[PDB]
């Protein structure tokens, strides 16, 4: 039975290369073939290539071939995967699994995200109507990086909630909304959550 | 290069009935002893990736008797018996016998529910956003079926394009319906020159379009 | 030594 613990979330411009680490451990970690798999936002899972550890010998997928390297380090039985000439559609998670064994190990996926924005918590924004079923809402706004938590009234409000996907704006900072429906029938705070800058807002809307 | 052939694309079903996906390669997957690596995986939303089945029709451990595999050479179908709503996500084939091993391009599988129209609500931009040089305006569509929908942004009756962004939920488990948000952004001198802002909605489930709007001035 | 270890390929 092996175990595979991967590096933590990476943050990189366009150009530069990304390093990920794959820790194995367990018995005979040597004769597990190591693989990584990526997936993009929206896309399909992609095979990115094996290593052998035993012997260090790769195989590549072929349209990453000239970009990433695969290496090993029996000492610390780590393997690691390198992927260079970064653009914007390499933004993904990437996990390592030995694809090959029964059951099959994975890795707990990284995030790697290619961008030029540096990191900036998020303003928060009613949303509320103009003027049976209403409905009101948060506008999470202008942050970077992902992810960022959103619940309304501390947990307890959870029916009639939707949280959206973030999209990524011109500008590279990210903006998503959550909203819930209420009866016309008092008060909803959204709290907002994003780490990377250590930020908090409690955001209480009206109407 | 051997290419993997998955079919069809999404795959609607209506709960409780049964569904199969078809892998076709463009080779045989036999290697040189009898044995033949075609693996099916699954991803649900949020999770990571899990093999269901290895070697055609050999089930990995932690994988219900629902899910089931057959064919030979270069034909491969998955079966699922009877589909729950834990069934929704995407499912992969993947060849392990020839270089380079090869993800399908997978099939999305969502629950197939009655077609159901959504509701349209618009919000004006806050005045605190307002203090700050740009004006978001949003549109949520909620609880709607099937996914496709179209938002078109109309301000002073000028359609709007390439200033607006949208995004979609992942399938309520409940009563398998969608959300969507899309969000228009202005500068504030843009917002402020103009009087009418609306939204235009287009889905299967609504004879006509709806449009909501509001009139910056009166909020 | 281990069971089951090249069942989801060869390549």
């Amino acid at each position: 039975q092996v175990q595979l613990v991967q590096s933590g979330a990476e943050v990189k411009k366009p150009g530069a290369s990304v390093k990920v680490s794959c820790k194995a451990s367990g018995y005979y970690t040597e004769a597990y073939y190591i693989h990584w798999v990526r997936q993009a936002p929206g896309q399909g899972l992609e095979w990115m290539g094996r290593i052998d550890p035993a012997t260090g010998n790769t195989k590549y997928a072929p349209r990453l071939q000239d970009r990433v390297t695969m290496t090993r380090d029996t000492s610390t039985s780590t393997v690691y995967m390198e992927l260079s000439s970064l653009r914007s559609e390499d933004t993904a998670v990437y996990y390592c699994a030995s694809l090959y064994s029964l059951p099959v190990y994975w890795g707990q996926g990284t995030t790697v995200t290619v961008s030029s924005a540096s990191t900036k918590g998020p303003s928060v924004f009613p949303l509320a109507p103009c003027s049976s079923t209403a409905a009101l809402g948060c506008l999470v706004k202008d942050y970077f990086p992902e992810p960022v938590t959103v619940s309304w009234n501390s947990g307890a409000l959870t029916s009639g909630v939707h949280t959206f996907p973030a999209v990524l704006q011109s500008s590279g900072l990210y903006s998503l909304s959550s909203v819930v429906t209420v009866p016309s029938s008092q008060t909803y705070t959204c709290n907002v959550d994003h780490k990377p800058s250590n930020t908090k807002v409690d955001k209480t809307v009206e109407r | 290069d051997v290419v993997m052939t998955q079919s069809p694309l999404s795959l609607p079903v209506t709960l409780g009935q049964p569904a199969s996906i078809s892998c076709k390669s463009s080779q045989s997957l036999l290697y040189s002893d009898a044995k033949t690596y075609l693996n099916w995986f699954q991803q649900r939303p949020g999770q990571s990736p899990r093999r269901l089945i290895y070697q055609i029709s050999r089930l990995d451990p932690g994988v219900p008797d629902r899910f089931s595999g057959s064919g030979s050479g270069t034909d491969f179908t998955l079966k699922i018996s009877r589909v729950e709503a834990e069934d929704v996500g995407v499912y992969y084939c993947l060849q392990g016998t020839h270089y380079p091993v090869l993800f399908g391009q997978g099939t999305r599988l969502e629950i197939k529910r009655t077609v159901a129209a959504p509701s349209v609500f618009i919000f004006p931009p806050s005045d605190e956003q307002l203090k700050s040089g740009t004006a978001s305006v949003v549109c949520l569509l909620n609880n709607f079926y099937p996914r496709e929908a179209k938002v078109q942004w109309k301000v002073d009756n000028a359609l709007q394009s390439g200033n607006s962004q949208e995004s979609v939920t992942e399938q309520d488990s409940k009563d398998s319906t969608y959300s969507l948000s899309s969000t228009l952004t202005l500068s504030k001198a843009d917002y402020e020159k103009h009087k009418v802002y609306a939204c235009e909605v287009t889905h299967q489930g609504l004879s006509s379009p709806v449009t909501k709007s509001f009139n910056r001035g009166e909020c | 030594a281990i069971i089951g270890l090249m069942v989801g390929g060869v390549v």
